[PDB]
Formats: structure tokens, C-alpha cells, sequence
């Protein structure tokens, strides 16, 4: 209700991108300079208003509450005539900061361009429809941009935070009464092409930093963060963001890995963890070839009176040690199963260095190896994982449960697991095991060839699966020890976030089939780590690289399906009656979503029902679905590009043969 | 009030932000959230009321 | 109070309420996932009376000479527990003699009745 | 029979009240033939002597076509087991000829293809017996009945704590106090199709009767069909 006088001024500043000038000082950086962005004045236009040097760029953040009629004076101090437009407000004509062919008049104009050094106040009456509803967080996200040039003014800049809150969670401050802090999060893509001076900028942005150099960010434990990410982009650009050690909730949806897309504005939640700085970054490709690397300190603030409410059980009920002895061992490996090569790695050479047909492709790959024995030489572990590729091991991770994973290392390079999307959890505890955590308390000690080493891992009672998601989720995990190459190559593996009651490690519910991965992920074996002896030692060309190649580059690359690519799968089969409880993982750089589809059956979301179910990269998928139509029926994509097009599995639909009952 | 029906059929990841100049969406389902505008996601079909 | 040496006596006074179910396992600890009918269970038991001062009599409870002595699973009432098939449909139709050793039913001097 | 309403006189027909030593039914009975009445094998492990007592209406009293019927045999499944919840099906052969009369005629097999394709992808079903009126209430003292609506896989399986095998299917209501109780051991619940009711199955287990998320677990008649004409012919 309160009457909101704003006074901000856009203005080109000769902006760095660089946390500070350093001890080196001056400022030779980017020809991204003379930045027009508003920042906020004081009343009446006094001085700027001091900006965050988090928020390099990110312009002058306006909360607002429901009732508010906000005077926007608008000083145009930049020498362009400019606009300010919104985007979810129903705004007036008079204040519409939007030129087209409304047929408005002139006055109704005047904001949708506004002279410069000329105050305009932009004045919105806010109503209880623009704010946050029920089952809404107490903010809402929202954006105003300059409609003067959709398309030039974000790469010259002028770009402010918009946010709406509910009533009495609002303070004067605009942050919330019930949360410690919040935090505004945004990336861009910042093109001087598109800019007032021009220049062949694919120079990235994450806020106002270029390519990972943000200044660091401390965060107190135990701190209620109401977060706001922003995402906002020339093009279409994919901020696949994972909050490292953090899960965080969007539309009473938990994820530890936030994706989004460009023009995405989101707010979330999190009580931050005990101890230790922690870096998110994008895991779009594009973001990996720049940093996007925010680093945020996680630290137990001893003027915070981290509350220990302890509202728990504490006990081992549900529990058990569950040593998962996955201890990580380099194998042979064929990306196409031309043979039945399945059963996990019993006869394992078997080869002829041939990267087609039998084996010989000789992708000398490094499993993650289960055991059960404590010297892992016995594999220990073989189970019934028929038509199976290289897969991690479902671990039927129920709530706040525990388990111990223990590497040895049986190949030539130092390895050590990533939970993603399963660090969201407190971690094992390092003071003296840190590690080559990069400061980042990831206990990654990159296990020596032949060292072993344990993890403490367990959960606490927050959970990912929620009553608005699925009875268990799914995390996947790998290595850091080189993602991009180790990705490349065999390391990488799966389990499930469980809210699940009768599973016992056995099984989420026992009542319905839980065939569940499909992983089309896509591995250049000219981009493994064992590129080297794979490509150069065991194939049928001689010892180089051959990334330059007629369709090399495009040979050693592959969207395999679960360690076996597409062409040599077998048609999978099943009775009816049957409820196949299903946990996908998108997790290859399709660059492109890919929309499978059932030919009759149906997919589950929640309650809805697909039928015809896109997919994000890196993200895990767990749903079920209701085979209901007899015979063979297609397991076939919609996008049907043919990079991945061969991609449809002929499961079978009988009327379950077996009389059993014995006679 | 008027319902939404507003679709995207696969292609290659043809996403559209709509925006509406002065409008507000509303979700319709088992939450009924208020939106502004909404990314036109490849492979899904979309429902609201406005 | 008076009269027999060791006869109690309440004095007047309110007391609190507490409730049971909202807690989980705490330091219990006994399984993972969930199980609720059919269980077969064979234990002692510890008194909280020293012997000399109840005899005998004292850590025999909770079971029966006729069916929990020979500690086997018995008839149809029983059965709605261990059965594994049966959770809700059970119905014996009958409660048949001595389904209640340890049940008192009194009469009073006044016409057969019983009074507490 | 939680809730529901009484049978009307020949409504019931295949149901039967199976009359213990006391001669109160200790189980519900299902008419199959001549010589034949069905009840879940649960029922043979509650049982001193017993009979069948078809045509039976009121357990205060006989109000007419009652017929005390003796079992000949029980056809108990021999992969019956508690554990597996499933096969709990026994069919009792009679040593008294069951006489097809008013409140007396059985419940045929139909096409097992079309059985399958029909039956259990129906709506609803209906069940009957003397029941416990409520979900503790007291056993219904007439031969009520009741229906009851068909459940989904997935809504079974985290409805129950226990396994929901490749037969067993929910049947109920989700918090709605009417479904199968007491009294209903083995008894007879069916499905209307023009006029010809079809059993679909009957109540094994569950966590109370008709509770807060909870359904009859009944047995996917269907699956077994060719299993109940194979125990039709013997014993
Ligand atoms: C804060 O996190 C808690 C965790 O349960 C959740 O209840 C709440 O919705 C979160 N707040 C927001 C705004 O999402
Ligand atoms: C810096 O940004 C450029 C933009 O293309 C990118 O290529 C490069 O990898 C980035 N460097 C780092 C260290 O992030």
C-alpha cells in the first residue's frame, strides 16, 4: 500500500566484469564499456544509490508488496531516449513503457519512449492480483526491461531485479521476515555485437563477471535464503545450474540441480549447510567452456546462533551401514553389445581392437565397480543386469538413510566419485580429509591407482521426493577428477533420492516392475580421458588423435543408450498387468530436448498422464507408466532428429503366459 | 476469463517466452500458481486460464 | 494413609496430558521398512517386583499355560495378526471358553450382577 | 459388509453362509454347483467342524430356503501360502447335493479372454455377506450387500505396505466407511453385467475395513481361472 517514490537513471558505465582492479589496478579488460544501466537515486535524484559489487550489473533490485503504487521517476540520464516496460503487471497505457500499434495517444506514448536526462515517473498501482498466491512462496519474480530496443539495450545493459512479495513478509528492506537472507542470481550471455559499441563478444556472463570471476559470496549456516534466480539471454541459452551441496524448492518441487533456459526468473529456498565454501555452475556446454563459477562460502557463523532445532530422530531405524564397495576398476568395453555382452565384465578382453561389431572397440573404459569383499578383488557383484552397459549400481537411497562407499583404485588414474545431486546433502564431514577439494569441501581425494579410501555418506530428513514429485527421485553421480574427459569416458553411475517405505534395499514397492533408466547420453571417445590406448592402440587406424577426420569426430562419437548404442539393443518384452516404475536420466549433451513416446501406452506426471515426455540434460526422471496395450509397441522419440533418431524399443505386451498354479 | 490451450510440438527446442503486456496467468491445476508469461517448452502442452 | 499399614491415598491435584504416536523409532532401531501383520515373537521377561516379596507368580505374565507355554500360534481371534492373508475379514463368529484367563466378573450378594 | 443394504431375496443367490460347529457363519460362502461352494483357503484355518447353510437371509433367525449343506472336501490350493498373499481360494466339495432353488444358483466361469478384457477393466463391484455393519460395527444380521469401485495398480501399491502381486488388486473407497469386513471371510463379491453378476474376486487382507487409504485386498479372479475350473474338477 505504501506509496514506492524510485528514482533511478540509466547510464554507460566503462564496466570491468572483473571483481576488482587487483594490485595490477586500471582497468584493461573487454571492449564491453560505456554499459548503460539504471541505478537506483536518491530521492530526487541526490546521488546513485550504491550498488552491490555482487551486482556488477544487475541493476537496482525493486521489491514491492501488494496495494503499492510505485512513482518510477525515471531520469533517463543515459543520452539515449529509452522506456522502462514490465512484464507481468497490468500496467496503464499511460505508464505502458511499450511502443507498437496499440493506436494510443501521445501521452500513452511518452513512456513507451522517455527523453533523456528527463524524469519520468513511472507510476504502477499494485493489487493483491500482482503478488504472490496461495500455495506462491511470499515473493513473486518478475522483470522490467527498456522496450526501447529489446534486442540491443540487455547487451548495452539496462537490467534491474523485479520482485513482488506478499504483505507483512515484506520488510522496509524488502527481504523476508521469515527468511535470514535472500539472494538474487543471474547469467547472461552479454554480446558487444548487439551493443552500442559493437565488437565479437561470446564472452559470457554470470551476473556482472565474466566466465567464473565472481567475487565470492559468504553465507552464514543455518541461513533461510530466499533465493531469486534469474536467467536472461539474447538467444535461447540453457542455465543448467547445480546447486553443489544445496537443494533447493520451486513450486514445492525439491532439485539440486536448477535448470532453466534464457528469460527464466525463479525464487527458492534453502537453510544453509553447516560449513564450507561451495562453487554452482551452469552445466550447459557452453557454460563448462566458460566458468559461471559463483562461489558461495557455506560457514557456521558463530554470530548467527545457528539454531540447533534438532527436530529429528537420530537413530537407526530405516538405517543400516550399507557398504557399497563400488571401489572404481579400468575395463574394456564395447559401446555396441553386437554380441550378448552383458553380465557385467566376467570374460573381459574377448577382443580384437576393432571399434565395430565384436569386441575390439577396446573403449577402455573405468567402471564403478560394486563389491561386497573388502579386498575388491572379487567382483562379489554380479548380478542379473542383462542387456545392462555400464551403470552405476542402484543404490535404493530411502530418507535420511546412510551408507558407506569405499574406492580402491584397479586403473592407471587417481579417481573419486561426485555425488550430483546427492551432495545436496550434508556430506561426510572433512576437517582433514579435504582433499583436492579446490576449497570447495568436496572430499575428492582422486583415489591413487591401487589406495583405497572410505566415505561416510547419510542423509538427513529433507528429501528431495516430495508429495509433489515422485516416491523416489533420481540423482546420478561420477567423477572430478576430469569431468568432461572421465564423462567422455566410463565413469558415471545412478541411484535413487527415496521417500519410499516398504523397499528394506530391496525394492521401492514390490508390486510394480522397476525397469527405470534410460540414459541416451552421448560419448566422444576421441574425448575420453583414455583417448590415448582406446582410440590410438586398439583400433583399426593408426596412433593418432583424429579429431580432424572425414566422420571421426563423429565415429568415436556416440548417443548410446545405457552403455549400449541404439542399433544393437535388443526389444524389450513384458506381460500385462504390469506397472513398469520407471527412473530416467536426460543426461547426455543432447544440446537439443529430445520427446520420447509410447505408441498406445502412457506415461504418469504426478497425476498427468504423457503419453509423449521431453527431456532435460542431466536430469534425472523417475515416474512409472501403465502398459496397457497388448503386442509389441514402441519406445520411439518425437523429435526424431536424426542425430538420435533410431532411438524406438519394441517392448513386448502378453497376456502373461505362465498359468502357474501349478496344474 | 478465458482458458489457455497453448501447445509446442517437438522441432529443435523452439521455446517462446509470451509475453503479454499487461497480463497476468494463472495456473490451473493442482496448486493454481499466478504467471506472467510462460516458456513455450518443445514436447509439452501447456493449460492455463486468463 | 490410615487405617492398613501401606494403604494409599491421592492428594488433590491436576496432572498433565502427553501423546505417543507423533514419535518415530527413536533409539528402537529395529527394522527399515514396513511390516504390519505377521510376526512370530519368543522372549523372557524382566520383572519389576523383587521375588521375595511376590513368589511365585511374578515373571510368568503375558502369555497363557494352555497356548503361549507351548509357545505356539493358536486359533482363529489370534490369527488376524499372524495370518498373512488376512488383516480385515477374519470373523471366527465364536469367542469358545477361556478366551479370557485373566478376566474377573463379579457378583454381589444382591441379585446376581457385577458391580465394577 | 461396511454400511451397504440387505440382499433382497434372491439377489444373493450364490452366497452362502458357511455354518461352523455353533452353526453361525464363520465365513462367507459362494454357491459354485451342485456340490461345490467357494470360500478363500484363509477359511481352513478356522474350523472345528462346519456346513453350509445356502439360502440363509437372517442370522437372528430362519426366514426361509435354508438348506444345511455338509463340505465333502476342500480343493485347498498346494501353492496356497499366507506369505504370498495370493491363492487364497478353497473350494469346498459338498457331501450334501446343493439344491437350485430360490436364493440358490452359482456363479459360472466366463471366457478367460474375455474375462480378462471385461471384468476386472470394469467400474465397480458388488459385495455381499453378513458382515460386521461397519468397519467394527456388528455383523450384519440380514445378508447385506454392498459395492464397491474398482482401484488402480499404482494406488494399491502405496495404499498398501505390503506387496500388490500380478493378481491382487484394491477395491473401495478411500476414506469412505463401506467395504468388506467381518463376516465376509471368503465372502462373495461380484460385478453386475447385464444382469449377470460376475465375481471378480474377494477381500483377503487389509488394514481395517474400508479404513482412511485403504481398500479390500481381493484376488484377481480372472488370473486364476483356469486354476478355478482345475479345482472345479477336483475333489
Ligand atoms: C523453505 O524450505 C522448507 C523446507 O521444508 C519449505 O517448507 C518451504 O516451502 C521453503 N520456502 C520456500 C519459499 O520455498
Ligand atoms: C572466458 O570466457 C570465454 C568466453 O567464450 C570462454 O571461452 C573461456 O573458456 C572463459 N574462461 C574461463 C576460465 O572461464
Amino acid at each position: 500500500a505504501q506509496l514506492r517514490q524510485f528514482y533511478v537513471a540509466a547510464q554507460g558505465i566503462s564496466w570491468s566484469y572483473r571483481p576488482e582492479p587487483t594490485n595490477s589496478s586500471l582497468n584493461l579488460s573487454v571492449t564491453s564499456f560505456k554499459k548503460i544501466v539504471y541505478r537506483e537515486y536518491e530521492p530526487y535524484f541526490k546521488k546513485e544509490k550504491p550498488q552491490s559489487t555482487i551486482s556488477g550489473l544487475l541493476g537496482p533490485t525493486l521489491y514491492a508488496e501488494v496495494g503499492d503504487i510505485i512513482k518510477v521517476h525515471f531520469k533517463n540520464k543515459a543520452d539515449k531516449p529509452l522506456s522502462i516496460h514490465p512484464q507481468g503487471i497490468r500496467y496503464s497505457k499511460l505508464s505502458e513503457g511499450a511502443s507498437y500499434l496499440d493506436h494510443t495517444f501521445p501521452a500513452e506514448k511518452m513512456d513507451d519512449a522517455v527523453a533523456p536526462g528527463r524524469e519520468y515517473t513511472y507510476e504502477w498501482s499494485i493489487s493483491e492480483d500482482s503478488g504472490p498466491t496461495h500455495d506462491d512462496p511470499p515473493c513473486l519474480t518478475h522483470i522490467y526491461y527498456s522496450h526501447e530496443n529489446l534486442i540491443e539495450d540487455f547487451n548495452s545493459g539496462l537490467i534491474g531485479p523485479l520482485l513482488i512479495c506478499k504483505k507483512g513478509t515484506l520488510t522496509e528492506g524488502g527481504t523476508q521476515k521469515t527468511f535470514d537472507k535472500q539472494i538474487v542470481l543471474l547469467f547472461a550471455v552479454f554480446d558487444e555485437s548487439k551493443s552500442w559499441s559493437q565488437s565479437s563478444s561470446l564472452m559470457y556472463t554470470v551476473n556482472g563477471y565474466v566466465n567464473g570471476t565472481m567475487p565470492d559470496i559468504t553465507v552464514c549456516a543455518h541461513d533461510h535464503i530466499s533465493w531469486h534466480l534469474l536467467g536472461m539471454s539474447s538467444g535461447p541459452e540453457l542455465f543448467s545450474i547445480h546447486f553443489n551441496g544445496q537443494v533447493l524448492e520451486q513450486n514445492h518441487h525439491k532439485v539440486s540441480a536448477i535448470t532453466l533456459v534464457s528469460a527464466t526468473s525463479t525464487t527458492a529456498n534453502m537453510t544453509v549447510g553447516p560449513e564450507g565454501k561451495w562453487i554452482i555452475s551452469s552445466l550447459t556446454p557452453k557454460h563448462l567452456q566458460a566458468g559461471m563459477q559463483a562461489y558461495i562460502d557455506i560457514k557456521n557463523c558463530p554470530k548467527k546462533t545457528r539454531n540447533l532445532k534438532k527436530i529429528t530422530r537420530e537413530q537407526r531405524r530405516h538405517m543400516k551401514r550399507w557398504e557399497y564397495f563400488i571401489a572404481a576398476e579400468e575395463v574394456i568395453w564395447d559401446y555396441a553389445p553386437v554380441i550378448p555382452a552383458n553380465m557385467d565384465k566376467k570374460y573381459r578382453s574377448q577382443h580384437l581392437d576393432n571399434f565395430s561389431n565384436q569386441i575390439g572397440k577396446h573403449y577402455k573404459k573405468v567402471m564403478y565397480t560394486q563389491y561386497e569383499d573388502e579386498s575388491f578383488t572379487k567382483h562379489t557383484v554380479n548380478p542379473n543386469m542383462k542387456e545392462d552397459g555400464i551403470l552405476g549400481p542402484i543404490i535404493r537411497a530411502q530418507v535420511r538413510d546412510t551408507l558407506k562407499i569405499v574406492f580402491k583404485n584397479m586403473a592407471s588414474r587417481p579417481y573419486s566419485i561426485y555425488p550430483h545431486g546427492v551432495t545436496f546433502s550434508p556430506y561426510e564431514d572433512e576437517v582433514n580429509s579435504s582433499f583436492t577439494s579446490g576449497r570447495n569441501n568436496t572430499m575428492i581425494r582422486a583415489v591413487q591407482p591401487g589406495e583405497t579410501y572410505t566415505y561416510k555418506w547419510n542423509i538427513l530428513e529433507f528429501d528431495e521426493p516430495t508429495e509433489n514429485d515422485a516416491q523416489c527421485l533420481t540423482r546420478p553421480y561420477y567423477s572430478d577428477v576430469d569431468i568432461m574427459r572421465d564423462i567422455a569416458s566410463g565413469l558415471i553411475g545412478l541411484l535413487l533420492i527415496c521417500k519410499s517405505r516398504s523397499l528394506d534395499r530391496r525394492g521401492i514397492q514390490r508390486a510394480a516392475d522397476i525397469e527405470q533408466q534410460a540414459v541416451f547420453a552421448v560419448f566422444d571417445e576421441n574425448k575420453s580421458w583414455y583417448l590415448e590406448d582406446n582410440i590410438n592402440k586398439f583400433c583399426e587406424n593408426p596412433d593418432e588423435v583424429k579429431r580432424d577426420d572425414p566422420k571421426f569426430y563423429e565415429s568415436n562419437i556416440m548417443s548410446t543408450i545405457n552403455g549400449y548404442v541404439p542399433e544393437s539393443i535388443t526389444t524389450l518384452g513384458f506381460c500385462f498387468d504390469d506397472t513398469v516404475q520407471w527412473h530416467f536420466c536426460s543426461v547426455g549433451t543432447q544440446n537439443e530436448i529430445l520427446t520420447i513416446h509410447f505408441t498406445g501406452h502412457s506415461f504418469i506426471y504426478g497425476k498427468r498422464h504423457e503419453d509423449t515426455l521431453t527431456l532435460f540434460p542431466m536430469r534425472g526422471e523417475s515416474v512409472t507408466v501403465t502398459m496397457d496395450n497388448v503386442g509389441t509397441w514402441m519406445l520411439t522419440s518425437m523429435n526424431s532428429s536424426p542425430r538420435s533418431k533410431k532411438l524406438r524399443l519394441k517392448f513386448r505386451d502378453v497376456k502373461c503366459i505362465p498359468d502357474d498354479d501349478e496344474d | 476469463w478465458v482458458r489457455l490451450h497453448l501447445l509446442n510440438i517437438g522441432g529443435s527446442q523452439d521455446i517462446h517466452v509470451v509475453h503479454f503486456h499487461g497480463q497476468t496467468l494463472l495456473e490451473n491445476g493442482n496448486k493454481q500458481h499466478q504467471l506472467g508469461v510462460w516458456p513455450l517448452l518443445p514436447g509439452s502442452f501447456k493449460t492455463l486460464e486468463m | 494413609v490410615a487405617g492398613k499399614p501401606g494403604d494409599f491415598g491421592y492428594c488433590d491435584l491436576n496432572y498433565c496430558e502427553e501423546a505417543v504416536e507423533e514419535e518415530t523409532g527413536d533409539g528402537l532401531d529395529e527394522d527399515s521398512d514396513r511390516a504390519i501383520e505377521g510376526r512370530t515373537a519368543t522372549s523372557e521377561y524382566q520383572t519389576f517386583f523383587n521375588p521375595r516379596t511376590f513368589g511365585s507368580g511374578e515373571a510368568d505374565c503375558g502369555l497363557r499355560p494352555l497356548f503361549e507355554k507351548k509357545s505356539l500360534e493358536d486359533k482363529t481371534e489370534r490369527e488376524l495378526l499372524e495370518s498373512y492373508i488376512d488383516g480385515r475379514i477374519v470373523e471366527g463368529s465364536d469367542a469358545e471358553i477361556g478366551m479370557s484367563p485373566w478376566q474377573v466378573m463379579l457378583f454381589r450378594k444382591s441379585p446376581q450382577e457385577l458391580l465394577c | 459388509i461396511v454400511g451397504g443394504q440387505e440382499c433382497k431375496d434372491g439377489e444373493c443367490p450364490w452366497q452362502a453362509l458357511l455354518i461352523n460347529e455353533e452353526n453361525e457363519g464363520f465365513c462367507g460362502g459362494t454357491i459354485l454347483s451342485e456340490f461345490y461352494i467357494l470360500t478363500a483357503a484363509h477359511c481352513l484355518y478356522q474350523a472345528k467342524r462346519f456346513k453350509v447353510r445356502v439360502g440363509d437371509r437372517n442370522t437372528e433367525q430362519e426366514e426361509g430356503g435354508e438348506a444345511v449343506h455338509e463340505v465333502e472336501v476342500v480343493i485347498k490350493h498346494n501353492r496356497f501360502t499366507k506369505e504370498t498373499y495370493d491363492f487364497d481360494i478353497a473350494v469346498l466339495r459338498l457331501k450334501t447335493p446343493i439344491t437350485f432353488r430360490m436364493n440358490v444358483a452359482p456363479a459360472c466361469l466366463p471366457e478367460r479372454d474375455w474375462a480378462e478384457s471385461t471384468l476386472m477393466t470394469q467400474k465397480t463391484g458388488i459385495v455381499s455377506g453378513f458382515g460386521r455393519t461397519h468397519e467394527k460395527g456388528r455383523q450384519s444380521t440380514r445378508l447385506k450387500m454392498l459395492e464397491v469401485p474398482y482401484v488402480d495398480r499404482n494406488s494399491c501399491k502405496l495404499s498398501s505396505s505390503f506387496i500388490i502381486t500380478q493378481n491382487m488388486f484394491c477395491a473401495g473407497y478411500d476414506t469412505k466407511q463401506e467395504d468388506a469386513c467381518q463376516g465376509d471371510a471368503g465372502g462373495p463379491h461380484v460385478t453386475r453385467f447385464k444382469d449377470t453378476y460376475f465375481v471378480t474376486g474377494i477381500v483377503s487382507w487389509g488394514e481395517g475395513c474400508a479404513r482412511k487409504g485403504k481398500y479390500g485386498i481381493y484376488t484377481k479372479v480372472t488370473a486364476f481361472l483356469k486354476w478355478i475350473d482345475r479345482s472345479m474338477k477336483t475333489r
